[PDB]
RNA sequence: AUGUUGCCAGCACGUUAUGGUGGGGACUCGUGAGAGACUGCCGGGGUCAACUCGGAGGAAGGUGGGGAUGACGUCAAGUCAUCAUGCCCCUUAUGUCCAGGGCUUCACACAUGCUACAAUGGCCGGUACAAAGGGCUGCGAUGCCGUGAGGUGGAGCGAAUCCUUUCAAAGCCGGUCUCAGUUCGGAUCGGGGUCUGCAACUCGACCCCGUGAAGUCGGAGUCGCUAGUAAUCGCAGAUCAGCAACGCUGCGG
RNA sequence: GUCUGGCUCAUAACCAGA
């Protein structure tokens, strides 16, 4: 997967970083990825506690998965980063092995959205 | 005399009425000279149709505003007022063809954020 | 020979009281008049950003317009002259005297 | 018809079939078909031996087409390459001389697309 | 952005324009010569409350309207004051600038008024809730106000977190076009900040 | 290109200096800082040193190069590749 | 139409042909809003097709019409979470449309040099049986029928 | 936006004034006949020797009192952003929002 | 109600040049006031209630169409570079003046658009219909000179009057091209010019001659739009000496 | 098996053709 970063200010090594980090997360992606980006920003007031930002955006197939994180400096910012992507990544699979548990079962035993409806006869059935 | 008037977005059609035979004066042109289109002048001569009136009264009519196809449609509901003030007793007739009423559909305003009147510009998700 | 009194203002009550005034005046001093014929009305309009950093996709819309009478009379006598300059009117409109 | 070393189209207007020689655009053939006196509209296989003179030799006389043009515009662009003005290194490294942006656009100079 | 200036949006229906002439040629000097006017007057006097300023012009004369809730505040007894004021308005290159000083009936109805006496209590020491419920209060103790709206926002009471606090009384219909809303921004000048107070005043609706 | 009309443009501060260096017959570098001058038949054998916005470059004049300006020998960006 | 049905254009019957049929036609053969060039396409087909057969070209329209309107159409439905291609009957509207369309279509990918000719031709061949869209049509009714399994629902 | 360049705004106005109302614009009547003799004149010269300041194109319309100089109008020499501040406060006659 | 700079139906003068001209409110039109849609009425469902369906009348029928108007708040969303401002920092400088350069750099990536890939078309000739808006050291006509940008010249206009041509293009008619990387497409490049500006080298626009690239309808995926809408065609304005405008804001076919 | 069209979030499986 290829992914630029999109920086800002002084943080150095943080491309780099974010690159490989973030680069690794395509065979997680059940779908082939058309885009992915990432950027860097630094808060100017030292009074954060956290002053490093990261986001980041993915194009999954059409689908599009974003997060963002806030550290103090930036390898921690580029962890958690993945760290969320992996977990959207986890709940946007959609295969089947993701949905195989949603799809209604049984007859009569259960009941979703989705459901076949029960069929009626025309007289009730007494 | 009897002067009436027709509007169809933009175009002001001015008509004058006199018994004569079925003689076409647009601005000193005639039917075919103007509105060289069949459809045109078939929407300019059915309320003549339905009153089957055709080629007893002479036709002199001042055209300005819009474009041919609005000049003839304010022209049909010209000639439909002219003759609903002749021959009172036909507006049946003509009223339930719809000739006798005007067309409140005018060019809709464009709007700022926006390329045309409704048209979006386009919006990239990724 | 008559001498054109043209009307220029942004409110329309007040051009229409100026110019029922006037005419009022000019009858008066006994002055033969057309009326205040009704001129088309200029439009002047902006657009403007309400923001002042960015978003451009929201803007606002102004417009200036300006409503004009003509006031002709005839028989230009001179008592309706000295009447005509010693008028006062409200400052939003001007008189154009030809 | 072979015209200053050109075959002209088989079945062609004749302002349009004169198009193709290298020196020559639509006006230049309009006027010159106007000044010398053929017609204009009729066909390349209608031409006669002498119209093929007539117009190899008013060509050679007021116009400069074909190689000559070529080596003319060759040694300018190499004279101007040479004298290390802008458009001298502009020329050098194939990149747009009129101060066309290069930042996205510009890929007729750069040629294909490439992946770096 | 949430909501536009009352007088604004009213302007062509209830509320008037606070300047009155006409200029073809020369409207962009008329309105320079109008702020330099309107920037002056603020800078110069802010014991008196300065409620409106209005300005009137034909050709060499000029005509100036402002009202105060203390006209003998801005005027001098011998002149002093209006001496001062005209001198320092023929400076503006007005050619002939005349003046006519007023005073407003009601003081506590008036919405710039009441935000001016908010603020100014706001600046030295006061708590923010005892100016709101002193001002609302006098502002409905008059016969036609029908309802008024109190708001400031900021760093109030010196803290280190931006806040915004409001209340209301009566009725007070923003997007009826209508009824007449007197509105009045001004903004207090704290140790800790700036602290901006709006005030929304309505007394009944205008028909014409 | 600049108007017929109008002529040429050529600064006067480099015009007299060259006026002077041609009138004794010795042609000295001239340190010149106005690029929009074109190049005059006048300045065949002079050695100009034109600003490029760091330093001045020496430009040696020939017939080639009398019609153009002395910007273009100047290329003020710097680029070596990627 | 979250809401109900909304409510269809009445267009007028065509003044040289005195036909409903002849000026959906226009409309679907319309680009751009260019309606004259589109009324002078589908005059100069219909009395292209006058001059070949011999007779009226509304009846023959109305037969390549016939000949290429179609029944059985498949839609895919979702019932208990699943999707199918389920044959589906065709309102003769609908049918009507995806005819003209059809025409229209495979008339603008013909190789006769010019629309005009590339219609009437293919006109011509639909009242006859041989056009592209009378194939489409058979398509189209082998997937209904190759689908029936799936008609219960 | 600064004062020193709100201020250099003026002094450029002045300058125009004072230079470019007769003496920048003489030479321009010299060079446009093709007949006047322009070339030994030197009114090119002669009018390079003037300041640039002299020179209208230096000016820049900025607002009369914030000193914007992008987003100006000519009809009120203001920055959008004032403009939309004084016509909602209703301090330029004749100016409010819009509907058609 | 209203007649000018706007109409001209009936009257007269017109000379090709036309409301052009004397005249006239008749019809438009311009701009003031007012009427008109209120489930007002009828029939049916309805708790005899809200509400709903259909019909009559009407220009318009059920908040007629489109605008302006954006509740308490959210996202420490954006803006200390419109402005103001607490605190901190610079103050022989982080202030201030000037010339030159840069913001236009390019192995690439993303996004918004324009032009195309053609015959529902290209080119040539003739020919018909708009709205809105702008104009004083500005719009600028007739005429003359260029092939064309344009040059000279200045009529009349603070403008329902004059200029933007009398205003358009798509459209209609006629001729030609004959399915080709072409009479498509116009990039790039060579030469020659015009205009603005003190000055078009970096780095303007336009004009002429020549040059004639990719491009054969575009993968995964994705966007806008329900009616005068999408699609398509042209016109105008702000900024503005000039323009990078194919952008934005409007207008009509 | 191999090339499409249909279908699926895509490969799959199923359907219509060469």
């Amino acid at each position: 997967m290829d992914v630029d970063v999109s920086t800002d200010g002084e943080l150095p090594g943080a491309a780099e970083y974010a690159r490989e980090k973030i680069g690794r997360l395509s065979r997680r992606a059940h779908r082939p990825v058309l885009h992915a980006r990432v950027r860097l920003t630094r808060h100017g007031d030292p009074a954060v506690e956290r002053p490093v930002i990261a986001q980041a955006n993915l194009d999954v197939n059409g689908r599009q998965v974003r997060a963002q994180v806030e550290g103090v400096n930036a390898r921690e910012a580029v962890d958690r980063l993945e760290a969320r992507l992996r977990s959207r990544l986890e709940r946007i699979a959609e295969h089947w092995e993701a949905r195989r548990g949603g799809v209604p079962a049984e007859a009569g035993r259960e009941w979703r959205h989705e459901s076949e409806p029960a069929r009626r006869p025309g007289y009730f059935p007494r | 005399p009897i002067q009436t008037v027709g509007r169809r977005k933009e175009a002001v059609v001015r008509v004058r009425l006199v018994p004569g035979t079925g003689q076409f004066n647009l601005d000193g042109r005639t039917l075919e000279n103007y509105f060289p289109n069949k459809v045109h002048q078939q929407l300019i001569k059915a309320p003549l149709v339905t009153v089957d009136r055709v080629d007893q009264f002479d036709i002199y009519a001042h055209l300005d505003g819009g474009g041919p196809s609005g000049q003839a449609g304010a022209l049909r509901l010209a000639i439909a007022r002219a003759l609903i003030l002749v021959q009172p007793e036909d507006r049946p007739a003509l009223k339930k063809a719809g000739f006798l009423t005007r067309d409140p559909r005018a060019i809709e305003r464009k709007k700022y954020g926006l390329k045309k009147a409704r048209k979006a510009p386009q919006y990239s998700k990724r | 020979q008559k001498i054109r009194i043209r009307l220029k203002a942004y409110d329309h009550e007040a051009i229409d009281a100026s110019a029922r005034k006037i005419v009022e005046t000019v009858t008066r001093t006994g002055a033969s008049v057309v009326g205040p014929v009704p001129l088309p009305t200029e439009k002047n309009v902006y657009c403007v950003i309400r923001s002042p950093h960015k978003y451009k996709d929201s803007r606002e819309h102004f417009e200036m317009r300006t409503h004009k009478r003509l006031i002709d009379i005839l028989d230009p006598t001179p008592k309706t002259v000295d009447a005509l300059m010693r008028i006062d009117l409200p400052a939003s409109v001007d008189v154009n005297i030809q | 018809a072979r015209l200053v070393g050109v075959d002209l189209p088989r079945d062609k207007r004749m302002e349009i079939a004169l198009t193709y020689i290298y020196g020559i655009g639509r006006t230049r053939s309009n006027e010159i078909l106007a000044a010398t006196g053929i017609d204009k509209n009729m066909r390349t296989k209608d031409l006669t031996d002498d119209q093929v003179t007539v117009l190899r030799d008013y060509i050679e006389g007021n116009l400069k087409v074909e190689g000559d043009l070529r080596r003319e515009v060759q040694a300018d662009i190499r004279r101007k390459i040479e004298i290390g003005c802008y458009q001298g290194l502009r020329h050098r490294r194939g990149l747009p001389v009129r101060g066309q942006r290069t930042k996205t656009n510009a890929r007729t100079r750069k040629g294909p697309k490439r992946t770096i | 952005g949430q909501k536009i200036n009352p007088h604004g949006f009213r302007l062509g229906i209830t509320t008037e324009w606070k300047s009155r002439w006409y200029a073809d040629k020369q409207y962009k000097d008329y309105v320079k010569e109008d702020v330099a006017i309107r920037k002056l007057l603020a800078t110069g006097l802010e014991r008196a409350g300065i409620a409106d300023v209005e300005i009137e012009r034909t050709r060499d004369r000029v005509r100036v309207d402002i009202h105060t809730a203390r006209p003998g505040i801005v005027i001098g007894r011998r002149g002093t004051e209006a001496d001062r004021i005209r001198a320092d308005l023929e400076k503006l290159t007005g050619k002939q600038v005349q003046l006519n000083i007023l005073e407003v009936k009601n003081p506590e109805s008036q919405a710039q008024l009441v935000a001016q006496g908010v603020a100014e209590q706001l600046s030295n020491r006061v708590a923010f809730r005892r100016a709101m419920r002193k001002a609302i209060q006098s502002a409905m103790r008059q016969p036609n106000v029908k309802g008024i709206r109190v708001q400031c926002s900021g760093r109030l009471g010196g803290a280190e977190m931006s806040r915004s606090e409001f209340y209301r009384e009566g009725r007070v219909p923003l997007h009826t076009l209508r009824a007449d809303i007197d509105y009045g921004l001004y903004e207090a000048k704290t140790t800790f900040g700036r602290i901006g107070v709006k005030v929304w005043i309505y007394k009944g609706d205008i028909v014409g | 290109p600049r108007s017929l009309k109008k002529g040429p443009f050529v600064d006067d501060h480099l015009l007299k200096k060259v006026d002077v260096q041609n009138e004794k017959n010795t042609k000295q570098v001239i340190k010149t800082w106005s690029r929009r001058s074109t190049i005059i038949p006048d300045f065949i054998g002079h050695t100009f040193a034109v600003h490029d916005g760091r330093k001045h470059v020496p430009v040696f004049v020939t017939e080639a190069m009398v019609g153009h300006k002395l910007g273009e020998f100047a290329p003020t960006r710097t680029f070596k590749g990627h | 139409p979250r809401k109900g049905p909304a409510p269809k254009r009445p267009l007028v019957n065509d003044p040289v042909y005195g036909s409903q049929l002849v000026t959906q036609l226009v409309n679907k053969v319309l680009l751009e809003g260019k309606k004259s060039l589109a009324e002078r396409i589908v005059y100069g087909a219909l009395e292209q097709a006058r001059e070949k057969t011999g007779t009226d070209p509304v009846v023959t329209l109305k037969r390549a019409l016939d000949n290429v309107k179609p029944a059985l159409e498949v839609r895919s439905r979702r019932v208990g979470g699943a999707t199918y291609q389920v044959p589906v009957e065709v309102r003769p509207d609908r049918s009507t449309t995806l005819a003209l369309r059809w025409l229209v279509n495979f008339s603008r990918q013909r190789r006769e040099k010019t629309m005009v000719e590339r219609l009437a031709n293919e006109i011509l061949d639909a009242s006859n049986g041989l056009g592209a869209s009378v194939k489409r049509r058979e398509d189209t009714h082998k997937m209904a029928e190759a689908n029936r399994a799936f008609a219960h629902y | 936006a600064k004062k020193s360049k709100i201020v250099k705004n003026e002094q450029r106005r002045e300058l125009v004034q004072r230079y470019a109302e007769r003496r920048a614009e003489l030479k321009r009547t010299i060079r446009d006949p093709a007949s006047s003799p322009e070339r030994r004149a030197a009114a090119v010269s002669a009018l390079q020797r003037l300041p640039r300041d002299s020179s209208p194109v230096r000016l820049r319309n900025r607002d009369v009192v914030d000193g914007r100089p992008r987003g100006h109008l000519r009809k009120f020499g203001l920055s959008r952003v004032r403009v939309r501040e004084m016509a909602h406060r209703g301090e330029l006659p004749g100016v409010r929002k819009a509907s058609w």
